[PDB]
């Protein structure tokens, strides 16, 4: 878990966000790697988001 | 238990080729939660009812 440098049109936005509403952001990346959704991993029926 | 035998029923109206029903039940107590059980299994199921 390594810290990169992230930049581009999202996080642009959330700086607009930010300084519009006072936000403290803390970006942060996901550890999945995919968008996620409802999928079935164990226990059966499950749809749980990932 | 009454949830294995929620889960018995959902089961056999899969196998019947029945994907819809309606759930109608009366006020007696302990079947709050069994309703509870079974809707969470229904939407939790990817079976879709
Ligand atoms: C959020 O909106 C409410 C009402 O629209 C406003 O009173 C409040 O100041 C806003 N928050 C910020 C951080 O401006
Ligand atoms: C932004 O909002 C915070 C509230 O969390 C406040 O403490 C701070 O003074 C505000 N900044 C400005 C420049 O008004």
């Amino acid at each position: 878990t390594v810290p990169q440098c992230c930049y581009g049109f999202c996080i642009d936005l959330l700086i607009k966000l930010a300084r519009t509403m006072n936000f403290t952001y803390e970006v942060h990346l996901v550890a999945d790697g995919k968008f996620g959704t409802q999928e079935r991993v164990n226990n059966s029926n499950k749809k749980e988001w990932n | 238990s009454i949830q294995q035998q929620a889960t018995v029923m959902l089961k056999i109206m899969q196998d019947y080729d029945w994907h819809v029903f309606s759930l109608v039940t009366t006020i007696f107590p302990g079947y709050r939660e069994f309703i509870s059980f079974v809707k969470t299994t229904v939407d939790n199921s990817f079976v879709g009812w």
